[PDB]
Order: structure tokens, then sequence, then C-alpha cells
């Protein structure tokens, strides 16, 4: 009934599972060698992830909407419970809460307590300021909601790897006035 | 082990008192130890072995070798031989071999690197005569050059250029810095005129108290 | 005093440190500089030879002092990637290690520890230099915590 | 109910997908399948636009054959085209949130099977979203290639009857 | 600056403690994800390689040297935590003859990988140093239609990148032989080379 609620009923049907450390492997090694093979100039980098990332995105929100089924989020502030309460708690074991909203309600701070994406990395000294680790979800969370026609813009400001207190994602939207005609 | 020991043996010739002339077993004990490391890994190693090898070589007094692992040392310019302590030695090992017979063409060709062509006219009521390429008029160049050895007293001497044009050079005998990268001064080009077509040109002829050697070619590109 | 090294598959190192006794102030004495990076890859030879016999001179992982020489008492470890973990033991006169083997063992088992963690590292791939100052600050409270 | 031909059109132009299988027969394909498809993709548009002067909750019915889903859920197309119904077919179709549709013509003659078309035509969006969108050769918006989709819906088809 | 490639330090033992930074548990906690998010990561390197990459062969390898990178981590993690940290352990066997690092895989690889254990480990017999490894249904690469084999070579590029860092050299290349009722089945065969073998036969 209440999305916190049913989020774990999905977690215990039809999501077949697999270890997080394979992930955190694989996604460790498109990072090393996407670090190598660009003569470590470490902005373009960021440029990549999110490159892949909306191709991600783009064909991740088609399952999600497939695997449940929910009507439009009427207001944003539904838009931060599904991505707080059920789009990262089906696909990954996560359970982050929004905070630091706009006065107006515009924006929102994606505060994520810990990250499964990133367990065994430390970062080497010349990268310490120009690369944004977990770039990737950025380019999902432009792309998946960029399918439902909510035109936004995702950047960081922080994250613990880059010896900062926490991780947070601030998204704010621009424009919608576009979806299907039924 | 067998390194070891001819390390033993080596280092128990080296601190003798005595006198001794050339032979070759020395010839094939110096082929042996130099090929036994995968010289041509670690690298403190090859360079303990080789210290003691241009030591050695110098007590036996033959300067070729001296020479020849001088510019072998030269692989391992840009870490672990020290700021001109382990580079006085790497100096005072090659002094008398310049003095002689090594006359190879100093070390690496990575020394030049983009010079620009420009000339400077004062006057507007001259400019571009015609019916990337430089349109020089009444001018003079510029050159800029570096070095990245710890040592002093890299000696550039006679800069000139190739198998083109009646562009010549004045003199150049003056020195350049150790680390940074010293701009040479006017080369003064004192051009005739020619035929309209282009050719660009890969470098010019720099000495190093030597005989002006091959062309040391500019770096990343052609440069052209 | 006891130089430490941990060596590659292709004879490079990728760590070494030399701690001493606080008594003598300056350790190793002429040795340090020019014996004991030799008797270590002199030690590689042999540590080469019993990395592959099954019934040696159980477990493969510790093995024991694996030669004396010049009163020195050289003890090896081997990884499972092939690392070799070669530290040895001066003094004045004779050192005796198989005593320490109910606690050198546990030293060479948690900077295998130490070394796993640094080897999880996407970043940090093989043949590189360990040139980390918190790895240093852990092995040296390991090495005053295992004396 | 029973389904007999099987079509997935794109959301903004000519259709991906389309097969006539089951019914043992050739029937002509060449080139009416895009002409018809862009005019259900227009008439969807005209249908939605006419408003007369004046729910949408589906039920599960155990189809297919651990099922996909086990509750009731919700619509995407709330005033648009569900059904055609005329003397030798009716047609169901389905779109999706994203402006995708699916679309099956069943040669069953004359309720509860929009309630069974709606459940056949989300599970049918499950197997492409978990057999078409995972595949790395398959670019955006192009026709169906994946061989293994085929028998991932002649079978579901072939367990419906 | 503590070790370069340059000196070595001398600092005494048994003096003063210096600050803590950073620590970390090496002994897993239980960690699951979905199969779509790694299926989707899994699409996007076949994606980007496909993008990238002329022909056939250096896309193979390319994807190869990708799974060697997680191969050549993977052996110490997972031997360690089959050893057992700051609890006392001790060293497991370290494994040295050709048939039990394959049972090691076949056993512990397989299921660390995946949730179930690998399926038939069995040898050749019209030549030796072939062994093939199979199973039945592979988890990685079930999206993609059968006829393409070379987006197989990720998992075998974890096995080279498993074999070769842990003293046998060899060389893996994968075929689907279409056996049963499963359609793909995935044979990956490994071919050594002669300087094991000898050694092997060295030892008697």
């Amino acid at each position: 009934r209440s999305l916190k609620a049913m989020g774990e009923e999905i977690w215990k049907n039809k999501t077949e599972k697999i270890n997080t450390e394979l992930f955190t492997l694989t996604y460790g090694s498109i990072v090393a060698q996407l670090c190598q093979d660009y003569e470590r100039d470490f902005n373009k980098v960021n440029d990549h992830l999110y490159s892949m990332g909306y191709n991600i995105g783009c064909r991740l929100i088609e399952d999600f909407l497939a695997r449940t089924a929910l009507p439009r989020c009427e207001n944003l502030v539904k838009t931060s419970e599904v991505l707080s309460k059920c789009a990262f708690k089906i696909f990954l074991n996560i359970t982050p809460n929004i905070t630091n909203w706009s006065h107006n309600k515009d924006t929102f701070s994606l505060i994520l307590d810990e990250n499964p994406l990133a367990d065994f990395v430390e970062l080497p000294m010349d990268a310490m300021k120009s690369l944004w680790y977990s770039n990737i979800l950025c380019g999902v969370l432009k792309g998946s909601l960029e399918m439902v026609q909510l035109d936004c813009d995702v950047w960081f400001v922080s994250d613990i790897l880059r010896g900062d207190s926490q991780t947070e994602i601030k998204v704010k939207l621009n424009r919608i006035l576009k979806d299907e005609i039924p | 082990k067998q390194l070891f020991v001819l390390r033993l043996l080596m280092v128990a010739l080296l601190a003798t008192p005595n006198k001794i002339a050339w032979h070759p077993d020395y010839r094939t004990l110096i082929d042996t130890i130099i090929e036994l490391l995968n010289i041509n890994t670690w690298l403190i190693l090859q360079k303990k072995i080789l210290q003691l090898c241009i030591k050695v070589s110098r007590k036996i007094n033959d300067f070729e070798y001296v020479a020849k692992f001088s510019s072998i040392l030269i692989t391992k310019y840009t870490h672990l031989l020290n700021q001109s302590e382990q580079d006085a030695l790497f100096k005072e090992y090659i002094q008398p071999s310049i003095t002689n017979e090594s006359i190879t063409s100093y070390w690496d060709p990575f020394i030049l690197r983009e010079v620009v062509i420009n000339r400077i006219l004062d006057s507007d009521p001259t400019s571009n005569e015609i019916p990337a390429e430089f349109t020089c008029r009444v001018q003079n160049p510029f050159k800029f050059d570096f070095t990245i050895n710890d040592i002093q007293l890299d000696e550039e001497i006679s800069e000139f250029c190739e198998i083109d044009r009646k562009a010549v050079s004045y003199s150049g005998p003056y020195n350049v810095k150790a680390e940074s990268i010293r701009s040479i001064t006017l080369p003064l080009i004192i051009k005739k005129p020619t035929y309209k077509k282009i050719y660009e040109i890969s470098c010019l002829k720099i000495s190093i108290l030597k005989l002006p050697l091959q062309k040391f070619d500019i770096i990343n590109d052609s440069r052209r | 005093p006891q130089y430490f090294a941990i060596i590659g598959k292709k004879d490079n190192p990728v760590y070494e440190i030399e701690f001493t006794n606080a008594e003598n102030p300056q350790g190793f004495p002429q040795d340090l500089k020019e014996l004991n990076p030799f008797i270590l890859h002199a030690s590689l030879d042999i540590v080469e030879d019993l990395q592959w016999q099954i019934n040696p001179t159980t477990d493969n992982c510790y093995l024991g002092k694996v030669d004396h020489f010049y009163g020195l008492a050289i003890t090896a470890y081997i990884s499972y990637s092939g690392m070799k973990f070669v530290m040895i033991h001066g003094n004045s006169a004779n050192s005796s290690v198989v005593i320490d083997d109910n606690n050198m063992r546990s030293f060479y088992q948690e900077v295998h520890e130490l070394y796993v963690k640094t080897l999880m590292n996407p970043f940090y791939k093989i043949t590189d230099p360990i040139r980390s100052p918190a790895f240093d600050s852990r092995v040296r409270t390991l090495a005053r915590k295992h004396l | 109910m029973a389904i007999e031909t099987i079509l997935v059109i794109n959301k903004s132009g000519g259709l991906i997908y389309q097969r006539n299988f089951t019914n043992d027969e050739q029937k002509l394909n060449s080139n009416e399948y895009l002409i018809l498809a862009s005019t259900l993709h227009g008439v969807f548009a005209i249908a939605s636009q006419l408003t007369p002067k004046a729910n949408t909750i589906p039920y599960i019915p155990y189809v297919g054959m651990d099922d996909f889903f086990k509750e009731p859920f919700t619509n995407w197309n709330k005033s648009g085209l569900r059904q055609l119904c005329t003397d030798q077919f009716t047609m169901f179709i389905y779109q999706t949130l994203t402006g995708l549709k699916f679309v099956a013509i069943s040669s069953s003659v004359m309720n509860l099977a929009i309630q069974i078309a709606d459940n056949f035509l989300r599970k049918v969006y499950c197997l492409y979203s978990d057999y078409v969108m995972k595949d790395p050769s398959y670019s955006m918006e192009m026709p169906i290639r994946s061989n293994l989709f085929d028998e991932k819906v002649k079978k579901m088809v072939e367990n419906l009857q | 600056t503590v070790g370069p490639k340059q000196a070595i330090t001398s600092e005494a033992s048994t003096t003063y403690i210096p600050s803590r930074i950073y620590s970390e548990s090496l002994l897993f906690k239980r960690q699951e994800a979905s199969l779509s998010a790694m299926a989707f990561l899994f699409q996007e390197m076949i994606s980007q390689l496909h993008r990238t990459c002329k022909t056939a062969g250096d896309f193979e390898t390319k994807l190869s040297d990708y799974g060697h990178n997680i191969g050549i981590r993977l052996l110490e993690l997972l031997n360690f935590r089959a050893s057992s940290s700051n609890y006392i352990t001790k060293m497991r066997r370290r494994d040295l003859k050709i048939l039990d690092i394959l049972q090691f895989i076949h056993g512990t690889l397989w299921s660390y990988l995946f949730n179930h254990v690998s399926d038939d480990l069995v040898k050749s017999s019209e030549r030796d140093n072939e062994y093939m490894i199979v199973d039945n249904f592979p988890t990685l690469t079930q999206f993609i239609p059968g006829e393409n084999v070379s987006c197989e070579y990720f998992v075998c590029g974890i096995i080279k990148g498993f074999l070769f860092n842990a003293g046998f050299p060899c060389g893996v290349t994968a075929h689907r032989m279409p056996q049963g009722g499963h359609s793909q089945r995935t044979v990956y065969l490994i071919q050594f080379d002669r300087q094991v073998l000898d050694r092997e036969g060295l030892r008697f």
C-alpha cells in the first residue's frame, strides 16, 4: 500500500540477487581503464561516465516501470519519495533519504549514507580534486528522469572518498509540459 | 647467487692496492655481468652493478667502456642519480671521455622545444608584398632549448641549420642551465632571395662541445 | 635491526623499510648500503626454488629461515599472488628467529592482510611501488608490537 | 482472450516488431504494417482528443504458464483507445507510460477480456524490458532482431491456450 | 612520501605511536544487488567496446583484459577469506597442482561470483593440457542472441586472470556447444603452454 512497505515485497519477488562485490569490481575495472587510456585527464572521464549513465538510465526506466507499475509523480516530492524508497531500493540495496530543499521546492539533495558502489576504492592523489568516483548514477538520474520528461540536471557537491564528510547529489528540474496523450 | 659471487670477485678486484693490465677475461666478465641482469625490473641493483663496472673499467684503463656504460647510465637519468652528488662523478667519468673518442650524439634527441621563426618589422609603409607560411622580411628569428640532467656545463657551440637556404648564424659559445629551459638569444638569419615554393624543415644542427651532430628533432610531432 | 621487503614476480620491490632498535641509533654498520640489497636478491633464487616443491627441507604460505649467511637470519613468506615477503635479521651476535615464529608468522599474516587491502584498490595495479604513508604507519606499529 | 497476432510499435514512429504466428497460412506483411501502425499512432491522439461531457484498476487472474506480479496494479491510459471490436477480430492495445504501445490482434469474436488482455500485455512488456533493453547490440528505436525474444513470446502464447 | 624508487629509510623501532587515519574490515558483509543492474553495466561495457573497436579479435582481447583486472585482484581476496584478520587464523594449502586450482575455481569462485556452484569440470581425452570448464546457463550473458560468442569472453578473461597471476600461465577461448535442453552451454577451454607442463613433468 505504502511504497516504503512494498519495495521490500519487490525485494523478495523477481529480483534475482547477485553479489555487490562483483558489481564494485567491474565498475572499478571500468573506471581504472578509463583513467588509464585518457592519459590521466580526469575531467573528461566524468563526462564519459555521464555518457555511459545516460544510456544506462534511458533503458533502465522501462524495466523499473515494468517491474513495478506506478502512476506519474504528481509533485516532485513524490519523485523524491520514489527515488528514496523504491528506485534505489529495488535495484541496489540502499535506502537514501531526502534533505536540503530549495525554498521554492525546485531543488532537492539526496544524502546517501553509504555507497555500495565503492567499498575498496582509494583514489590517487592527483585525481583528488577533479574525479567524482561514482558519477554513473548521475547519468542514470538524468536518463530515467529524462524519459518521464522531468527535464532535470544532475550534479555532485561532495563525497566521502574525496575527504568530505558526506555523499549527496543535488538535482533540480527545469520544465516538463510533455507526456503521453492518453 | 652467481650474480652475487661475480659481484664479490669484482669488488675484491676493486680493493687491491696493485695495478693490473688489460686482459680479455675482464672483457667477457664485463659482458656477462651486464648481460646477467636483463639490461639490454629492479633499477637500484642495475645502478649498483654498473657503478662498479665503470670503476673497474677505469682501473683497467679502457675508456671505451667507461664511455659506453656512462651512455648506458643515461637511461636512469631522471631519478635515482641524486642532485649533482652522484651526477658529479657522472661528470668526472664523462669529461675525459668527451676529450677522447666518445663522440656519440649527446645521449638523447629530446632537447629542442618548438622554436618560433617570427620577424619584427618597424615600418607600416612596407607590409607583405605578394601576388602556416611565414612571409619573412627584414628582422631576425628566435630559438629556445633545454636540458634535463642535474649536471652543469652543458655547452652548446655553433648552432646552425640544415641543407636549407643561406640562413646562417653568428656564434653560440655560451652555456645553458641545468634543469630549466634557457632561451638561447638571437641567431640572426641573413636570408637570400630564392623561389616561392615551400618546404618545411625538421630541425637544426647543434654541437655539445663536439663536432656538430645530427638533427635532435622537435618533441611530440615534427612541429613543421 | 631488520630490513623488510616485498618483491614482485619480475624481481622488483614494491615495499622496502629498515627498522632498528633504539640503542643503536645508526643501524647495520656498512652492510646497509651495499650488502643488504644483494643478499636479498640472492635469497630470491632459493625462495623461487622452494615455491614449487611439495615437501620442504605444510601449507606453503609461510616457511622458515631460508639461509644463514654472515650471521644473518633471512626469513621469507610467499603470498597467494606470488609476492615474496623476504625480511632479514641482523645483530652484532647470532640471532634466534625460530622462537619468534609464534609472533612473526602472525606479523606476516596481517601484513598479508594489509597487502590485500592495498591490492583491492582498482587504481593500484601491480608492478607499482606502494607509495602510501598510511601503509608505513601500520607496518611500523606492527614492527613495534611484534618485535 | 485468445491471442493470435502480435504487434509492437514505436513510441514515435513506425513499428518495431510484428508476428502473424499461429495462423498456419500466408498473409501479406510487407510495408502495409508500417502504414497501419502509423495510423494507430495518429488515431490514438485523435481518440484522446475528443471529450464527452463527463477507477482504471486491473485484476490478477494468474495468466500465463511464479508469475511476474502478485497484486492488482494501475494503468497509464486513462483517456485513450483500449480495444477495437469487429466481426472477425478484436484488437487489444496497451500502452506504457514512456509512450510505448503494444498491440495484440485477437481472432476471438465478441470487460474481463480487458483484464486478461492488460495482464498479458503487461507481461509481454516485462519480457520486452528483460530481453530487448538489456541487449547491447539493439540500438534505440530499431526493429527487434533478438531470436531469444521470439521463443520467449511463442511459449507465452502457447501457454495461454 | 615513504617509498620511492630511490632509497630506503631507517627509523627506530619502539618509538612513538603515529596518527590513525583509514581502516576497514576485510571480511565480507553479505550484500546483494539485482541482476538487472549488473546486466545493464555489462551491456554498457560491451556497447562501449563495440563503439571504440574495429574488428572482433582485439575486442575479445580488450574484454579479456577487463576480466583479467578482476581476476588478479580476486585471487588473494578469496584465498585470504577462505583461510579464516585480527582474529587468529593461519594459511590455506596454497595449492600448486593444476588439478586442484581448477577444483578451487569450480568450488569457490563460481559460488562466490554467483549463488550457484559451477556445474561440470572434465579433462580432454584427445590431448593433454586441455581442460573443459562448463556450465549449463551463463548468468552474465543470457540477454544477447546466442550466435555471438565474443561477449562471453569476459568471464574467461577472469579465468586467465585467475590463472596467470597464480603461477600457471595459460590461454583461454570459449565456444558454445548446444547440448541437450540447454541451448547455450558455453564451454571455456584452457590452453596451457609447454613450459608449465614439463615443470610438473619434472615433479614426477
